[PDB]
């Protein structure tokens, strides 16, 4: 669970130490970037809806396939779109997470832990959840340091996949 | 382990759901605090030394029978294992406020902590009364006005009063 | 010959410096050049004052009443290169030293420290001297006419050992032989006595793990005698030596130079771990198959 | 997979001891001493104890003490070769469940109790999934175990005694057997007297 | 490198004994199975192109967007296409070394490790060589102890891919 | 390792004076160019996965060799070695933009690596070629214009620049 | 290490080929003489002790300075790593005997062999004269005929007493 | 060095005895073998250029990237430093095979010789596949029954193949 608190105390424990100077820089990055990484987790919660119905169409335009093959790794049928709906909804919720505590921690903990295993065993490729943060990327109308922070989630989790 | 945010996440992910607004104004509010938490943090870290010293000092005035031979504090070794406790335990609380939760505190300071007092056979009521030295002596430091912008820090002192008798609680 | 590796090693300097060559019917300019050549080279690039100069070998040699040869061999029997070399010096480094300076390459076998011991010791100094200068080696390499000079690339009669053991000796451009880590002490007894070569460690800027150099003891081999055995499944094995140990301080660092055997699979964690530890790699050899 | 969280819990080794040599102090068997034969037949004994308790000629690894001896490997290289060798297999790993492996693992190791039942839970997955040897070598490449021992000195039980106290915690070896009731049971034993 | 013999001598030499009876009945059992194995070898690699052939095509029929949708991870043009036969003859040819040498070592050393890098790097589905297996599963025309070994080191490769 | 603070502090300790107004103020200029610093390491990490798969393709590509049969990225296990040094490479360069000093880079990544190349026979060239190609593709995605509050990223961009050449010289 | 068909395999692979058949049918063969190839090392494996003790009497026998007085072979400790290095070294060839490749002996047992008999001073030329007695008696063992189906055993003997003529060249 | 006959001599003057009439006995069957060991070497001498030309060409072939810009075969001046090097363990092999003893291989050529290509960047493993082609020719071209009085040569011939075996071990 990476967040920038988190992370200078167990710096400062690791080392036996009380919090310095340095600890206190990093509290306060943490009370700067705050507010904003809060507002966009409210933006994307008021929007989160459109944005997962959205970015799970997305990936259904680019990966068409998915829409029609029988199996249970795709939404041919309605319970494969909403397993679909579902992880895209995951994906933004955890993401909104990684924004109220200002780091990776809840795509670490939450989602990126273990995604390979489940993909790999359920057949379901990384492509598609790509897609879908690319849309949330350029559909959730942020900007500055709020859309700065959310991008960064994004493409982590992007990165974490790819 | 978690912080104030982390908490507040890690519930919401067991409902599964998004932070609520009044989850998020709460939050603001608490980054709004977060000038006179780095205050508080700065102001213990800065005086810790006197704090444990001022702290072990007053203990052993009011219960000389632990610096007494026999005592548990008595010998060197065993009193300055005495005071390092006491700074470890100051540290902890520390770092309980800077985070702003109390895991850090129960998880690396206080967990099995009353046993391996117990099997030692330090006196754990003892270790509570230092704490509360502690406690008292750390929040006047931290209530000071000279010195600093003017400002209600309440909420901290009470948040840092509540970490000491935790810590005084997991040893008594 | 030495491309890559060149300006790692102390070679790339030596690779365009072509010999210094004194011509039938030479010039002041040459003569003045073949006597910093011989400066240089044979007294091992330390800084020469103005005092310890040998003003009568310089003026006989600008006049030609001795050859290049000859004022070579007068440098080397000189009292100047007797104190930096000879007094203060074990006789194989003074052989080591020969060897370097006079031929321009590093002992290849214990056979010739038996050799010039035995005639040090039977005829002298200035005799010893002469075998070096009188040498076949000496007069296909440089002849009457040409300043010794480093002989870094493969030639005819060459050992590969003698490659490994010139840098041992050659620690660098900016280097002076009497200013090398290992100071005064034989750098080569071990080496030929044992018949045993060391990975060569390039010099101080060119090679952050330049300051490696083993024990009198408590070394490890160069080879894996074992195998993979003890590291329990291990592809193959690497010799690893490391220097500048330092983090964890006294009694937990207690050598600063360190050659480990390491499996292939835990290379990764082993570059980790000596990044914690402070340490530079000096070099890293393959150790089994 | 990542290893679960699991708190640490108050012990002596994590805390300054600020101790002076004794007898209580664990003897350091390390080869940068440059040990004599005899020197290093004690070290080769002491870990021996630590890995083994005890080392019937039957559990000796004689090609293992002559790479040691001869610098082809480390002490912390000769203690993997003790943990993988059949002996430790055998009696530590075969004779008891995967938790109570990971403790004779951690307290051999590490030379120090767990945590808790969850540190042991956490590591006993680790056989299952890394590997045995990837359990051996994540203990041995561990931080705790490099900073406490490193490469050249034998693991001991760390902070056993405290200084004035005439018995502190039992010793491992005496704490651990090999095995417990349930390798008991299935052996036969309580047998009856008489 | 898993195989019989060096398995049993590997297991003989970390346990420091000499070979005792355990690893003669290993030898006698790869002696058993030797030849089987030698002849499913040459089965596989006299078919070997249009095995390859075959399972590719198979693989482009099941999955058919890899044949007309644009991107490097693709056989849309003779790029991908070459690329895809070259790693399914990559796959049918380390099976012939596992057949050779009498276990799955081959694939694991050359081909099952790190391959699931390889694939979310290049976003390569392993469905795709699934299917590929299976198309060799089905017409590689082997029968008995051929067969078995064979399939055996084809399922090995499926259930390290899916 | 050093920061571009830690750097010139180091210098400055070893002269045993305090910084001069000059460096006061060079360090000052630093501090005035964090945000873009800042920028550059946050667009390399979010695109390190493409950087990396897009170089290797490059790579492989004017490189067939390599990935032949016999070749050093040949075998799944040697190719995903291949991919994870490029990652590390590209990891210790945002490190180094980071920290603004090229002591982490060297300390932390090219310590031994030539040597580690030597010993197994890994082409140091080709490894040099791809870390250029991840050079060009990063410092294109670093001087992108969309997206971002616009402003002159020259210097940063060339000392990102001279972190990749260190690397490749480092491992050719 | 490598067996005699692993070997084959990873020649095959780095050239990027299948096995032609020759190579199929070598294999074959070898897989027909593979009855004999489990004799030989059992009925070496059957003897070690006493092949590794007689070896080791008639090598001190006809090398008296061996065991004499502070003599290599002297003291308890240096005579049990000689029998050590005895047993080892057949323990080697019945391993390459039955891998059917060097490999095993070649890596595990040869490899700086002789680099730690000249610096610890082992005389090598005695190990090797003590490796070729134990040569001569097992070879004598594998080809002893009562009690076993007869067959010409003549390849096997020829590979074993190259795997003997191998130890005792690298160990001298 | 030492030769077929004076490394028995060292070692029984080592011994400080007269050579058996065993040793005398087989140095007279290397004496017998002498015609069959002076056709080797004449054989392989009168094929040294076509042996180092075809195995640098198959070499090459099947490593490519030795011979692109950047790899270490590129350049004139590393080609005929590779060529060179090639031509040299062919002549100390024949000179191993000449005087029936590897001293002259081993100290003169391959002592060292690891450790040289690891400081040049010369790739060792290519280095011994080099050798190993250079290997295969010369013994095919020693076991040719063309124009010569016909006999049985695998002793030599494994002796060849054993010196072969201990250069291209020596460099990897
Ligand atoms: C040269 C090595 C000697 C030799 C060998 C030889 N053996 C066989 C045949 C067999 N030997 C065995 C071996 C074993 N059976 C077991 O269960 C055990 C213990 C695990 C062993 C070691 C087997 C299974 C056979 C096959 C059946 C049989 O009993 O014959 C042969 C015959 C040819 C073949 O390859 O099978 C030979 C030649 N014979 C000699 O005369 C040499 C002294
Ligand atoms: C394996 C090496 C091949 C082989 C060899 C072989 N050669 C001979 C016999 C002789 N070879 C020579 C050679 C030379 N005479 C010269 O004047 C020179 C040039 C300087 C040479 C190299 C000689 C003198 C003999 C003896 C007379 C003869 O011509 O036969 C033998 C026969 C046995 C012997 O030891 O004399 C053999 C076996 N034979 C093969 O089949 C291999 C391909
Ligand atoms: C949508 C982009 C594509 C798609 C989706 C799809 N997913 C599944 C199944 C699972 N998805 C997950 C993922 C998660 N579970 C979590 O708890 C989290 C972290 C918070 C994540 C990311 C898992 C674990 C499964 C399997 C178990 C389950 O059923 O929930 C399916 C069904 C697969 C099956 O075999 O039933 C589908 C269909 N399908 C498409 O076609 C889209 C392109
Ligand atoms: C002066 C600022 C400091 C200092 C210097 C000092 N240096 C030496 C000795 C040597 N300096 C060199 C350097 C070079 N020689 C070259 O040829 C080149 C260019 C390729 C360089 C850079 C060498 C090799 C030596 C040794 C040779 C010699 O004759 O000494 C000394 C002399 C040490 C001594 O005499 O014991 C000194 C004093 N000393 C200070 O205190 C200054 C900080
Ligand atoms: C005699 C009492 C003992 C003895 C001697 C012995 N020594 C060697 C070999 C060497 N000795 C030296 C010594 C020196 N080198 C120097 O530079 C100096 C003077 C400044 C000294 C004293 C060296 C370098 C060698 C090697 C060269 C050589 O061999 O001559 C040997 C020979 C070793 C061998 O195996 O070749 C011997 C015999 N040996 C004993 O047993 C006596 C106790
Ligand atoms: C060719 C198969 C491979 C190869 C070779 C290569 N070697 C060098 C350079 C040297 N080779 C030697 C070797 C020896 N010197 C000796 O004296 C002896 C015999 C006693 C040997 C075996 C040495 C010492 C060098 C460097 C000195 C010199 O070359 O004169 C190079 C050149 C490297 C460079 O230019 O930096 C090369 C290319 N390279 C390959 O890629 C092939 C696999
Ligand atoms: C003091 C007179 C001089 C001096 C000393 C100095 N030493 C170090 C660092 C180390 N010293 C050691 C010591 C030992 N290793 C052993 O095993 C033994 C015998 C048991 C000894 C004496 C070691 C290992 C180190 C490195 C780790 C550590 O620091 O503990 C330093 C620090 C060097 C640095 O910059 O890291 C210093 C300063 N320096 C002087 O100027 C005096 C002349
Ligand atoms: C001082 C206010 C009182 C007191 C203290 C006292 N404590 C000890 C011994 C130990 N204290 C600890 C505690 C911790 N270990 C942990 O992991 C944590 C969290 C990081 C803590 C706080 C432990 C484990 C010990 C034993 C190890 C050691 O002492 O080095 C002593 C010493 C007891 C002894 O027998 O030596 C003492 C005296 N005693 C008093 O009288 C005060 C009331
Ligand atoms: C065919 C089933 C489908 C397909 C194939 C495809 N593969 C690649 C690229 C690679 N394939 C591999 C695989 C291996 N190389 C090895 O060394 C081993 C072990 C022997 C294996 C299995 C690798 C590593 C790559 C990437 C690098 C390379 O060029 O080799 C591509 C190219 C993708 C790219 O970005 O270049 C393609 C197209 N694609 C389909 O659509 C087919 C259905
Ligand atoms: C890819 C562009 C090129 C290439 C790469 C390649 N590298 C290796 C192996 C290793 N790389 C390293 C380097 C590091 N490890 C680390 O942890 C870090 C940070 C300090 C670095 C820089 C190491 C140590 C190894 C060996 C250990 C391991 O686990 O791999 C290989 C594999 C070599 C082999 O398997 O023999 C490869 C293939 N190869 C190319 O052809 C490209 C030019
Ligand atoms: C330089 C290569 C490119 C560039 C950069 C640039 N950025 C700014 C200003 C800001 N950038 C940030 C960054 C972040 N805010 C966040 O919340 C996050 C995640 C934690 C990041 C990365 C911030 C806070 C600022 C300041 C406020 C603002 O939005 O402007 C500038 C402006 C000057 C400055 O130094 O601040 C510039 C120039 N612009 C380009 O055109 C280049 C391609
Ligand atoms: C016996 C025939 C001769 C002899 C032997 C002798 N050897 C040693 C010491 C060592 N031998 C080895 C060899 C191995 N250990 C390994 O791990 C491997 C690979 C599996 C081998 C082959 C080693 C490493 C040593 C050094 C460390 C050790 O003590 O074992 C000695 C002892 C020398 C000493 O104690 O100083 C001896 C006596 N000596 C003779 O005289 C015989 C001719």
């Amino acid at each position: 669970m990476k967040t920038p608190l988190t992370e200078a105390v167990s710096t400062a424990d690791s080392q036996g130490r009380f919090l310095s100077s340095t600890e206190l820089q990093i509290a306060f990055g943490r009370l700067r970037q705050a507010n904003a990484g809060l507002q966009a987790a409210k933006a994307l919660t008021d929007n989160a809806q459109s944005l997962v119905n959205g970015a799970a169409q997305a990936v259904y335009n680019k990966f068409p396939y998915t829409t029609q093959t029988q199996g249970n790794n795709f939404a041919a049928d309605q319970r494969g779109k909403d397993k679909c709906a579902r992880d895209i909804g995951y994906y933004l919720r955890i993401v909104t997470y990684c924004l109220v505590a200002g780091g990776t921690g809840p795509l670490d903990e939450y989602l990126i832990a273990g995604i390979d295993e489940i993909n790999r065993t359920f057949d379901l490729s990384p492509s598609w959840y790509v897609e879908a943060l690319k849309y949330i990327k350029a559909n959730h109308g942020l900007s500055g340091d709020a859309r700065d922070e959310a991008n960064s989630y994004l493409d982590y989790a992007i990165n974490a996949l790819s | 382990m978690f912080d104030v945010f982390t908490r507040v996440v890690s519930q919401a992910d067991a409902r599964g759901e998004y932070l609520s607004g009044s989850q998020l104004d709460a939050l603001s509010a608490t980054v709004a605090e977060g000038n006179k938490r780095i205050d508080s943090v700065n102001r213990i870290t800065g005086n810790a030394s006197a704090i444990v010293s001022n702290a072990a000092r007053a203990l052993f005035a009011e219960q000389p029978q632990l610096i007494q031979p026999g005592g548990n504090a008595y010998t060197s070794r065993r009193m300055a294992a005495c005071l390092r406790d006491m700074e470890i335990i100051l540290r902890y609380v520390t770092y309980a406020t800077f985070t702003g939760d109390a895991s850090v505190l129960e998880d690396r300071c206080l967990n099995g902590l009353r046993e391996t007092y117990v099997a030692l056979g330090v006196p754990g009521a003892s270790v509570a009364a230092g704490v509360q030295k502690m406690k008292e002596a750390a929040l006047d430091i931290v209530n000071d006005p000279n010195g600093i912008t003017r400002g209600d820090c309440s909420a901290i002192v009470a948040e840092i009063a509540g970490y000491f008798d935790r810590a005084a609680a997991a040893v008594a | 010959a030495i491309t890559t590796a060149a300006s790692r090693l102390g070679v790339a300097p030596y690779n365009e410096s072509r010999p210094v060559e004194l011509r039938p019917d030479f010039s002041l300019d040459d003569a003045k050049m073949v006597i910093r050549a011989v400066y240089r080279q044979v007294l091992g690039n330390d800084y020469i004052m103005d005092s310890e100069r040998l003003k009568g070998a310089e003026s006989l040699l600008t006049n030609g009443s001795i050859s290049v040869r000859e004022f070579v061999r007068t440098v080397a029997k000189s009292e100047l290169y007797k104190k930096k070399f000879l007094y203060n010096n074990f006789q194989t480094r003074v052989i080591e030293l020969n060897y370097k300076h006079l031929l321009g390459r590093a002992p290849f076998s214990e056979d010739e420290v038996i050799f010039h011991l035995d005639l040090y010791e039977n005829q002298g100094f200035d005799a010893d001297i002469d075998s070096y200068i009188d040498s076949v080696e000496y007069q296909e390499n440089f002849g009457e006419n040409i300043v010794p000079y480093y002989r870094f690339n493969n030639q005819v009669g060459d050992r590969t050992v003698g490659f490994t053991r010139m840098f041992r000796l050659y620690r660098g451009y900016a280097n002076s032989d009497r200013s090398q880590l290992e100071r005064s002490s034989s750098r080569l007894a071990t080496e030929l006595g044992q018949n045993t070569v060391s990975a060569i460690v390039g010099p101080s800027g060119s090679n952050a793990g330049w300051a490696y150099r083993p024990s009198r003891a408590g070394n490890t081999p160069a080879k894996a005698l074992g195998g993979t055995v003890p590291f329990g499944q291990a592809s193959k094995l690497f010799r690893v030596e490391i220097t500048a140990i330092s983090a964890p301080g006294y009694p937990k660092v207690r050598r600063s130079n360190k050659a480990v055997i390491v499996p292939f699979e835990q290379l990764n964690q082993t570059l980790q771990q000596i990044n914690r530890l402070g340490g530079k790699v000096a070099s890293i050899t393959p150790a089994s198959l | 997979l990542p290893l679960l969280n699991y708190a640490p819990k108050s012990q002596n080794v994590r805390v300054e001891g600020y101790e002076i040599g004794s007898e209580e102090k664990p003897v350091v068997f390390t080869t940068e001493n440059i040990l004599s034969s005899s020197d290093m037949d004690n070290l080769i004994e002491a870990a021996y104890r630590q890995i083994f308790f005890h080392a019937f000629k039957w559990d000796r690894e004689k090609v293992l003490e002559s790479q040691l001896r001869n610098g082809q490997i480390t002490v912390r290289d000769f203690v993997r070769g003790l943990l993988l060798s059949n002996t430790f297999r055998n009696s530590f790993y075969e004779k008891n469940s995967n938790y109570r492996f990971v403790e004779h693992c951690v307290q051999k190791i590490l030379g120090r109790d767990v945590y808790s039942e969850r540190e042991k839970i956490a590591w006993s997955i680790v056989v299952a999934t890394k590997g045995y040897q990837g359990l051996i070598d994540d203990l041995l490449n561990s931080d705790e175990y490099l900073n406490n021992f490193g490469y050249d000195t034998v693991p001991y039980q760390r902070r056993r005694n405290l200084p004035g106290r005439e018995a502190g915690e039992l010793p491992f070896n005496i704490k651990s057997p090999r095995y417990d009731a349930y390798h008991r049971r299935q052996l036969g034993f309580p047998q009856i007297v008489w």
